[PDB]
């Protein structure tokens, strides 16, 4: 495995630092650890494919080696030197594309084709350089265990969820209370409605909740909290609990009176924020928990007063709301998020060459069927393949 | 640093009597030759040499860096290798003068 | 032009690799390659500007070279250092401006300036080094021909577009059928509306469907679709097509039936997905449709059925939708996004600097203009032009 | 301070570069500088805590260096060093922790710490090299005196402001006139609403504005214009201004005309845009200036002219609206943004231990109250503590 | 830069210590810095000018040196020497003139002119000396980033401003309670008026407020502080607020009662005064808080009781008033006063050539303008500009 | 108490006169009265402040003199000098201030700190000089 890596900076800090001209001062650190390389293959036959529409092209090796003869690089030097390079391109495509598709359940966090396996044998760890790459960093940190970590701009935490739950109801569903969410990615906007506007309750006040489990702990996460749920903001008609018919939804919106956002680890309370709108910092929890009431107006335009009778037909319906977004966020586990392409990698080239459903990962890579169920083997399979794809686009994207 | 390297250096190389060397020659070539790098053979041992510098010159048996004056009747320490003498591997808290 | 590069890399690798106190042995492969450079230049005169309000400064070079005596440096090395850089610093600012206004037809795509065209000299390219800066990366492997690629955070593909389109409409406008859209950026909203909540049509539902075509092909796209389109979920009055008058729409919304959104390349299907909300990977893609269905309830509760009678008027009109973004994703082609400042760059040094509109940018570099007709020279130029500013921002920012 | 910088560029490239196997010559000019640290370390003591939940733990100096004998690495040189960096990584922690957190009112932007104190000693500086680290590259030329600049993504310039103003009301609140508003982090929304739909108003036309001045200048800004406020686009009942009573808000939307966006600087126009929604450049502001107007429609369909009668009661309330959300931006201040860990990690670190509130910075490093007041100590303290920030990140995630 | 400065402390101590008579060794340190310079210059070729009304002179050099042998000093050869000074001086002048003219936003600290970005060269920096010239001091510390410093008497930290504001106001403008005021320059005056002398206020005691805020923070000031506000103590006809009509004030002075003035930092008192009239000292402050009251007098002879009725109309407005004069003070930033001539120069030298209006100081150096809007682009501009207006006036006024 | 004058006009018309350029002779008459004082210093040692909010540092001295490396002074030089006058800089405030606060009726004209009442000791009158402030 961190053998396939150094494969890699060796091409790219090598297509890179290589060019018609430059002293060769540049690259004599490099040069060498290129030739290392050269050799230690040379004579050994690779097979790749065998799986859905994946060629089986075979390699050999017989090529030479870079002169350290000269100062500056004149043009045939590059040439004769691109040429080489170019199989080892066309290469690696193969090779990571081959791994990037075979799953276990049993060994999941480890290599698996002819390819590979043959790759972490011993004659071969000759090479390893220049680990610096985000992805292999904490790759490395994770054998010998420690506090790995990664970073993502608006994570994607949240399986879809979009839902509601009645706590007030009766067949005509004409005075509900409950609340209604949508989970999805690093955003929650969740509302609480009560269509009597708590005319007989306690207080003139009722409460509302939601509370949502992450799968993976956050940690250091920059999140932005703003009253209100415009997705629930507007009519709807929407289908009942049992899907035998469908209720109306007519929201009219108050502020959301003594909101309390809790960030739990473990059942414990790590950052509590009342009220407060605007840029929060969550710095670790696998739970967040949203309190929020409606509060019937003390005191009433006509307007207004007109809109909430003492006795049905209740036919504005008072609703109070949240959203919540985590613009970034650390995490130990890989994750997809809404600037690495990472998943999207491992999905097209599955995608692409038909790659069968397997015994580890959901039908077409699902990301919310994924995280909803993340179980240890689906995580060592992801991050396995997450690192060859981040390999795989240091030179083709 | 001036000429003496060079003089070496060109005798070597048989070829030339130095002498009649302009003494704008002699000097301009030190002004190329101290621009380049060098054969990772020579520079690879230097760098050896400099790390260990240090180590080797206070290991010595006959002589030492430097002593101190503190007018101030001092306690002398208690070493097993040389018994009771008045050594202090620590030179912190007064001037120092090259 | 490879050439521009490396007169970087060069400084920051070297404004930032040289501070008092350092051990020489950090910068011996770099001293080197530096005081190369100084040699093929003084001697040779130069002049930048000219067009517009930019000062015409000329630029004169002698300047002595380094040293490889102190093994450890000494502050009054940097100093002595710093000075020549700063003039090498406000030197380049000069060059990329002036080159980053210039555009040509024929073959804009080449270089322009009487600066620029003297560097593509051969005598020059004794000088070229490290070109691991993403878009140089990419500039070489376009000069050759391959698999080019850069990385995107919500791209900005869809030329702003906000409009409907009525397919049952009178002048009255008091039983419309249409969609009514926002494409602009990475996102699409669409929605659906049908005054008679499908009252007379065939099993009681309507469809509708919105067709997007991308002037770029996208790969390995990481899309979030979520079902309505919260945009198009309020009252509003709107403007007739033909501007004579203007209509009322008073939306109640209903879940989105039968969606189906379909990733097309040259008209064949590479992605599909039905009704999943969400997170879903597009992997190469020219086209986005989305189908989606208003189905009449067949049960409703008194409160619905009141909105929909049998007979107008028709006083709540029955609406669905899909919201759509796309939260990375790769491309052939450059394209302006939520995360690089080339676009801005290269428009604001022309807006400061009033350079006059050229033959090949519309008026003020304006994006929707821009990708609405992105032609093969205007992007060349957007390319060529995109470098230079991502030269540019590895010394001033 | 740049010493600090150092200290870990040299683990990061270093836990990096080593690993089992690798060819010598790739470290040769890196083993070196390890070195020379090492040494100039080695003797002196360190204190580091002292205040709330942060332990005083002390360290001491006495190390081997490093055999730079061998060819190619073996295991056991590898174990024989990690065990000499994981008490350097377990210092440095220690050591970002302490100065992350005291502050100053006067020279609030040099060190204070009893650990650094020490570092910005001269025997200390025989360090400093590879100052690549955006961050670092930015606080050099700071002290240096020049134009810095960072980069970002929906930077976060607003402070939290939701709020309205009635240009025209009355104790029943049922004919009104003004614009409310939310105004955070990189987004402004804005909506003007005139409950008679400028029935008496000259051209039947209603003229408004919203103007927000930044903390601080954003240069090279790519922000997305479109028409409508969705978060005002819904009913609601809101306090008044007294907070004695509650107001109804019924909005009905039309879009808005004459559409003028001015960035300006220091009260000249920089930019203007005329109705132009999607993608726009904004080069160089401290304030923006929203114009736009109502204009009552001059043809209305029976259903329309409903909404608007000639005399109250006015029961559908004319709406226009504007969404700006600035995408990326440069500042030459550090700022908090929808990317960066900064914030987030001396925020996490300082509330992990229980630090007190000192006499710089707002309880919990609030956000909001930060940018609202942001004094040049604030900015000085802020721009230390993300640099410490960043450098710790190069290690510690 | 301060390089300039040498040119000229060179020339003075030069065009003063050498006359007919005096011995060489009082100038023997003197003579050889001089020589030196000629050295350096002989060969090298300049231009300034080039911009609006301002000559175009270009300049060469090839001078002999000093006879460093005569012990006395003989009239031939001073003449044979100020025929080689006068090249010097009308030289220095038009280089002055010329960077004192150009601005530039990004980089307004650094040089700008054709003759100055070739003299912060390297091989000129042979020449520095003798720097006691305040402004110099200042400008180094400041390049070293410390605590620099000025001198300033009746300094100019307030823009213009003269205005009212009416608490209490009528159409018929007969019963106004309110304050009017003037700030300019180091002065401010403000008067509080109660047309009802607090008839029917609390404890018949109206209270009043002004608040400034200045741009820059003042350290060490010696302030006069006396009752009373001539400027508004005379009858006036006035503007409305509307601009629509007229109102008549007729003012009758009362002391004002409970006088308290605050010297404010960041919202802290630094120092409080309560009704202490004379010369007061506010070590460090950015914001001045004036807080007064007009208390109705308890006991009044017939005379005043006159003044005063129970009821309308209120034909004598009383008034109280506050006049508080900044002598001296330090700030850390350049300002305009009431002795140096330093924006002076400028603004003269600027409106003498006709130099245009530039990008970053208001048309004409507008001191109000510039000090309203005092940019970090602005203060460093004015520095740069002011310190070398101070280098030519050693030689030139 | 004259002693103190010249610490400043020492240090201004040093932090002034030395810079990145200048020839040594139009510093030689200066150097040498600089040097003077360092040595008269170090070792003797000094207490400041002990009196309401007002810290107390306490200053010992160890510093070596001042080179002269021949026409014009190389960068390096200044440096390794600033550093040497910032101590002193820090130093002086803290002793002005010390003495700028202490009062007394009958003799309450001479020096009252236990910085200063050290300064008006003889050994150290070997430094006053350009008296024109
Ligand atoms: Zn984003």
């Amino acid at each position: 495995m961190d053998v396939l890596y150094s494969l890699s900076k060796t091409l790219k800090d090598a297509r890179d630092k290589i060019v018609e001209g430059t002293l060769y001062s540049n690259v004599s650190d490099l040069i060498q650890q290129f030739n290392q390389m050269i050799i230690t293959m040379n004579g050994n036959e690779f097979q790749t494919g065998g799986i859905g529409n994946l060629p089986i092209r075979n390699w050999n090796f017989d090529f030479g080696l870079l002169g350290t003869t000269l100062l500056n690089l004149d043009a045939n030097y590059v040439e004769t030197a691109r040429n080489t390079i170019d199989y080892f391109v066309d290469f690696v495509d193969n090779v990571c594309m081959d791994e990037m598709v075979r799953e276990s359940q049993r060994n999941g966090i480890a290599p698996q084709s002819d390819s590979l396996r043959k790759l972490s044998g011993l004659k071969f760890k000759r090479i390893n350089f220049d680990n610096s790459s985000e992805y292999i960093e904490n790759w490395n940190l994770q054998n010998r265990r420690q506090r790995t970590g990664f970073t993502f701009h608006k994570p994607n935490i949240f399986p879809y969820s979009a839902s509601f739950t009645l706590n007030r109801s009766q067949p005509a569903h004409d005075n509900l209370m409950g609340t209604m969410w949508l989970n999805a990615g690093s955003e929650i906007q969740v509302a609480g409605f009560d269509y009597s506007c708590a005319i007989n309750a306690p207080a003139n006040t009722q409460q509302f909740e939601h509370i949502v489990q992450l799968r993976r702990v956050l940690t250091t996460a920059t999140i932005t909290l703003l009253p209100d749920a415009e997705r629930f903001s507007f009519p709807r008609v929407i289908n009942s609990a049992d899907g035998a018919t469908t209720w109306y939804f007519n929201p009219v919106i108050l502020r959301p009176n003594n909101v309390e956002v809790e960030f739990l680890l473990n059942g414990q309370i790590i950052n509590t924020y009342q009220a407060r709108f605007g840029t929060i910092i969550a710095r670790n929890f696998d739970t967040i928990r949203l309190s929020f009431q409606l509060m019937r107006p003390p005191n009433m335009t006509p307007a207004v007063a007109a809109l909430f009778p003492n006795a049905q037909p209740f036919e504005h319906h008072a609703t109070v709301g949240l959203t919540l977004r985590i613009e970034s966020a650390v995490c130990e586990s890989v994750l997809a998020d809404a600037s690495e392409t990472m998943l999207a990698n491992v999905t097209s080239v599955r995608q692409e060459y038909a790659i069968p459903v397997g015994p580890v990962f959901p039908p077409g890579m699902n990301w919310t069927d994924l995280i909803t169920n993340y179980s240890p083997s689906r995580e060592d399979n992801l991050q396995r393949v997450f690192t060859v794809a981040s390999i795989r686009s240091m030179l083709v994207k | 640093k001036m000429k003496a390297i060079v003089e070496d250096f060109l005798k070597r190389l048989h070829i030339f009597d130095v002498a009649r060397v302009p003494d704008d020659q002699m000097y301009r070539l030190r002004d190329r030759l101290r621009l380049l790098p060098v054969e990772v053979r020579r520079l690879d041992i230097f760098n050896l040499i400099l790390m260990n510098m240090d180590q080797i010159e206070r290991a010595s048996d006959k002589i030492a860096q430097g002593v101190i004056i503190a007018y101030r009747d001092m306690q002398l320490e208690r070493d097993e290798m040389y018994g009771y003498v008045n050594i202090a591997r620590n030179l912190d808290g007064f001037q120092q003068i090259n």
